[PDB]
């Protein structure tokens, strides 16, 4: 994908993470488990919901009757009416088909970007207190208990608190 | 010594929904929504909370002229569109042309008010002419010769058809739809036997309408056993305005007229699809559509506030992500 | 330590735009794609003023309804303007044949010259060209008639066969209009034309039609139980048009040499005319814009932006505006 | 946003930087200041200008009179004309509304990308000689006067020139 | 040290495309979406050749103008071609009623056969069917007339009422055409038809019209001060058409059994017809493309790309080319 | 520009890599040369092919005859027919033009992303066993023979195999 995360450096999805689109798996001495990142998930939901509603609600037509009746000496205008109906048909069909194709690529890129960004937000907090081991995973150079893990997830990881322990293990 | 770990990842689930993207077909995603309405209720429904006028085995011509076969139909004082069936062929039982028929049909398509009234009462309007003998095998009713209910085929009384003059002032407060016919006999004999006078005219006028009719006597190919023809005309009399009829023969005179108020932009559905006590905002000939979706592939010819018709079979929009379970 | 930060502009902008993921995003810079204002004037199109018909409509104007005599008519115009209250038209009731087609034909004209096709003073030695006036067509309270036509009437007790030809020597198309009169009664017929059973024939190289008066009482419009039908045709340069009649002919007096240009239309509006130029005119005002869309009016004349239902089409150019 | 910078790791904008869309704030002993990156800014201005002009100018209509007049017996072609007008209306409205929604998102993504690319170009230069302290800022492990600052901005920062001073401070800071 | 570099293809392509941010970007590969080529021929559509009318228009061809005799008419055609100088039509001046409708009806035909609906030798025992020629319709300099109509004239001093019927047993629609003659004078009326006051009536189950001659001197066209109007109707299978007249009727001689197909049209062009097939025909040549857009001509027949004012629609497939 | 690689941190293209859109240049003791990454290239070819085919094939017009003939007294409907042909012309011309402009930008973005992702995949494997020397190049802190080079292109580079040797030269 465009942003290299989904089906990219993070090779697969998690059926085990049921409560959101993006998030975390942690493993420390007090246990392990999946947890959705609710904020990035909710932003994405709000965004996509807005997208679907825009695609839907921007179409607001007036009350109209498409049918027309012409007698056997009005074939030219009957054919004209047909040209109008057929013309609209070709436009709406082409535009609807392409719109879906193009916006689907964009929707998928968007999720890829959200995942990429989530990963970068963690990488940036942890710096060298953890090791990037691939597949979207970090291995800590220090014990990271639930309080620590929670702090990573809400962007308040305290790097200096753990830097000494991490340094020792890293060297 | 293996350290604690934190992994970043994304949802997968059991969804088998696929979507197409500009780069790749049939991508399985975790969530998606359809943009294409492909479902209808197989019913002809009320539009704007008003039922359609269903003509049964009659077409609009049979209905508005009062073809004997249409007398059984119920006509509400209003309707949101009109339904004929593909086999509805009870129309002009006496052969001829219905002038500006498609225009009348468009005008009658929706109506907010519609009241029949005896414009020229049969029992009092024609003391100098015969208003009972104008029946024909071409328009049978209970196997007996009959005629359109809304028109009277005036005929000579005794051996005299004196000049006829008749007027109506529209005191209805709304448009009055008036219909009449002009009879064109097969032969000069038929002309005499019906109207006595050999050389006749009909004249019809309002502030707006004005036309003189001259019967064109000739043998046309038999249709419904008739070698003659009858042409049908209509006009809309403005409130306050007057319509006059003048004739020395060959005038199929109005009996009933219609005070009405036409209603905006509707149409006529021709279909066997049954009517039903259902409400809709979008009606197609094969069923009503109830959706907020922008596109539909049910039918190009719709009436109402409708989704745009497309040739597509599938307009699926991804909402979730690429679904990649273990 | 010393620092270097990367960043982006913020400013005082309160412009919002909608995006596919989010509504009302405040951005630093934006441009409107929607033209939503007009100048409240009816302007010149192609640098040519419209023909304004004041309280007359095209029928009244082209026939020379006495109430339209005061209108000025240029030799060219880019479109036609009527007012919604303009109904001085056919003051004698009847049908104007292919009226809408004529209106469209006349909507824009690069050249237009009224001329006396059949001079009143010399053309009709055997008929009366003065008595053809009517209370239905008053001029200053006096009975009158259309300026461009003459209602020929019997001279004494005689209406001899009329025959009169005109050859188009204007080097351009000539619009000829005439009327056919349908009296209310046989009495009226005799009183006007003497002959009881009359016809009118009009013929050119491309037009040919015989008319038969239809005598009957119509409901009174403008006090008249009779009717007058109005007809028109375009005689090509060099072609002849011929009039033949034994009664009931409202003959041309003035006709019109013209050169039709492309296709404009007719604006019906109370909006006042003005000495301004425009390239896109709506019924309620001209619009000057390079913008691709407009919500002023769907019915426009000229090279115009597409009409849309939108109220706001604001394209972002700058970035999300996030001050302090 | 899509590239993570604007309203992302770079939390807000600078009202103080008036001379352009993207740029720099430095602070050393000789003082502090804002300065737009003129090249990235101008590329974006040209790009967006081309985008605006494309949207506008690709619409090149011909002289037309939309109105039609029909008489009372031409209701059907009148309605046909109306179908045409309303059909064009539904098409243009929908396409214009979506064009704007979609392209506005793309425009904001574009800005986000430019800010991200600018950030990464600095990161690439400085590497080890500076600490990424988040919010788009780099804190130098060495003294960076105006000349030095200016060198980073025009892409000629001399990493080996300062690496030794940086190495010492960095390792000292990290005990 | 040993190195590994990541890079991307460059080449000697000069192809440019426009993008939303930048015009004229040079790319390594691209494809055109716009068809701007045609073969300059008028080809067979749906594998069926068009009917080419030469110097005749449809009115001349369908009435049988003497100058249209040498034209060949297939029993089917996909569309019709006239040239901009095709002026042999109604040689005797007058109006062709619902002529545009007829052209539209005849534009494409899956089956078309001329037959003699009213044989010249046996149909008119009480009328003269051999004097109906005119200098308005010369053939080889001699006075002639339309092939498919007969201009009946009085026989001796008499034009009795004519009544002639035809029942359509062709199993398909029959196109019947006829004329009404409008003489310049009373004298001309009498010389041709004897009877001063005449009518023509044509009727079917569907059609019913009475025509009255209008006698007057019109300005001369092709030396005629009179006029002839032309009419047509389509007789449904099993239906009867009846002609009745006391004068002034130009009767059908040949009529046309036909089966119309779908929606084609008429091309007016000097472009030569050629033995080639196409799926998309323009007046200036045929288009063979899969592309969705074309700038050849707005007026096309077939399964054609959408006409656009575009001069260039180049789609990037490759990369920005930076060699 | 969108992804920072093409005409970005990788300044120009390679006329010497003729067998593909993206790829590699290596120099080691046993040789040097260009080689396209066939997989990343093929994916892009398949993606772009699908894209072209979509823009082309979603337009499926029916058999129609555009022309109409009107007489001198049918000017109003002739102009209605003209408004139809011209309305369609405007829609299609505008839509085709924007479609091309917009998608060309997306195609170029796409290539940029593919190059960026290719570069990132190498960077993530090599880590500090090589030096990012800009312009999309890595200088190995260890001998990298053809087997090693191939492991890098393959996404299976063995960091710990070379980490001692690398750390020595990197000091
Ligand atoms: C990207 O490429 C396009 C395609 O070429 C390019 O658009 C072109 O711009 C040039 C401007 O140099 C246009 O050339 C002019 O077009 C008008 C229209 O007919 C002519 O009248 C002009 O002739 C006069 O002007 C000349 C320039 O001063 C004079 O030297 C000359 O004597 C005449 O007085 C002139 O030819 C050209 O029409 C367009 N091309 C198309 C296909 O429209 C665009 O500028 C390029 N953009 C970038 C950023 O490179
Ligand atoms: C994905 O897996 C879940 C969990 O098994 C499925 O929901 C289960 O559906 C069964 C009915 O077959 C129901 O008895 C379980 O209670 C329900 N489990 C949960 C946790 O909700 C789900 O399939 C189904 O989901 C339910 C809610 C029902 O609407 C059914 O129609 C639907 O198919 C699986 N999804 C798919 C697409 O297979
Ligand atoms: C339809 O709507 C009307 C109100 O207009 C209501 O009275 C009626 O009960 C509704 N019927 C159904 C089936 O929704
Ligand atoms: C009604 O239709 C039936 C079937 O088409 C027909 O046989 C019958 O004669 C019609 N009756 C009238 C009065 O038109
Ligand atoms: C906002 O700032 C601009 C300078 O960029 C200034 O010119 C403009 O007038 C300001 N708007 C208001 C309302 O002060
Ligand atoms: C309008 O333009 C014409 C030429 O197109 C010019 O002669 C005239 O002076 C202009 N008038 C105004 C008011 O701009
Ligand atoms: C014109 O003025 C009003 C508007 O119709 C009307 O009352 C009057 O009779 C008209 N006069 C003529 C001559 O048309
Ligand atoms: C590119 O190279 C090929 C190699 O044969 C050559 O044929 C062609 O002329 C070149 N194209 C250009 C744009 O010069
Ligand atoms: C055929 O056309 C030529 C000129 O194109 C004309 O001179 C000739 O009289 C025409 N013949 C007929 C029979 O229409
Ligand atoms: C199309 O034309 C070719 C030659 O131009 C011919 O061989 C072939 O029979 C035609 N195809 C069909 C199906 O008629």
């Amino acid at each position: 994908g465009l942003f290299g995360a989904i089906a990219g450096f993070i090779e697969g999805g998690w059926t085990g993470m049921v409560d959101g689109w993006y998030g975390y798996h942690h493993q420390n001495e007090q246990g392990s488990g999946y947890a959705a990142d609710l904020k990035s998930t909710q932003n994405a939901i709000d965004g996509i919901t807005n997208k679907v509603n825009s695609v839907i609600e921007k179409m607001n037509t007036q009350f109209t009757a498409v049918g027309k009746e012409f007698n056997h000496l009005e074939k030219r205008i009957e054919n004209l009416n047909k040209k109008v109906d057929d013309g609209f048909l070709d436009i709406w069909t082409y535009n609807a088909e392409l719109l879906v194709l193009l916006e689907n690529e964009r929707t998928l890129d968007y999720h890829d970007s959200n995942v990429k960004n989530l990963y970068e937000k963690v990488r940036s907090q942890l710096k060298n207190n953890a090791k990037e081991i691939g597949n979207g995973c970090f291995e800590f150079y220090h014990k990271c208990d639930n309080t620590c893990m929670e702090s990573v997830k809400n962007g308040t990881y305290d790097y200096p608190k753990y830097s000494e322990e991490a340094k020792l293990n890293r060297e | 010594d293996p350290g604690d770990t934190l992994c970043i990842g994304y949802h997968a689930n059991n969804s088998t929904d696929t979507v197409d993207t500009v780069l790749e077909k049939n991508v399985t995603v975790t969530h998606s929504v359809n943009l294409l309405e492909d479902k209808h209720n197989g019913k002809l429904c009320k539009l704007r909370g008003v039922a359609p006028l269903h003509l049964g085995k009659c077409n609009i011509a049979g209905w508005i002229l009062g073809n004997p076969e249409c007398e059984s139909l119920s006509t509400a004082s209003s309707w949101s569109y009109i339904v004929e069936t593909p086999s509805s062929d009870n129309g002009t039982c006496y052969p001829g042309d219905f002038i500006d028929y498609e225009e009348l049909r468009e005008q009658l398509s929706s109506v907010s008010s519609f009241e029949r009234f005896e414009i020229f009462p049969k029992t009092s309007s024609w003391p100098n002419h015969d208003s009972n003998k104008g029946v024909t095998a071409a328009c049978p009713h209970a196997g007996a010769k009959s005629f359109y209910k809304n028109l009277i085929w005036l005929v000579k009384k005794g051996n005299s058809y004196p000049k006829l003059s008749k007027s109506y002032i529209n005191d209805k407060g709304k448009e009055v739809l008036v219909l009449w016919g002009i009879h064109h006999p097969s032969t000069s004999a038929d002309q005499q036997s019906l109207y006595q006078n050999a050389d006749t005219y009909v004249f019809v006028g309002s502030s707006r309408y004005s036309k003189k009719f001259k019967p064109e006597i000739a043998i046309r190919p038999k249709v419904r056993d008739q070698e003659g023809r009858m042409n049908y005309y209509w006009t809309l009399v403005e409130p306050g305005d007057k319509i006059t009829f003048e004739a020395t023969g060959n005038l199929v005179v109005p009996r009933y007229a219609f005070a009405m108020e036409r209603n905006a932009g509707s149409g006529i559905i021709i279909s066997d699809t049954p009517v039903h006590d259902c409400n809709t905002t979008c009606q197609t000939p094969k069923g009503a559509i109830n959706t907020s979706l922008p596109f539909q592939n049910i039918h190009p010819i719709t009436i109402g506030k409708c989704p745009k018709y497309v040739k597509s079979t599938k307009l699926r929009l991804a909402t979730g992500l690429r679904n990649i379970p273990s």
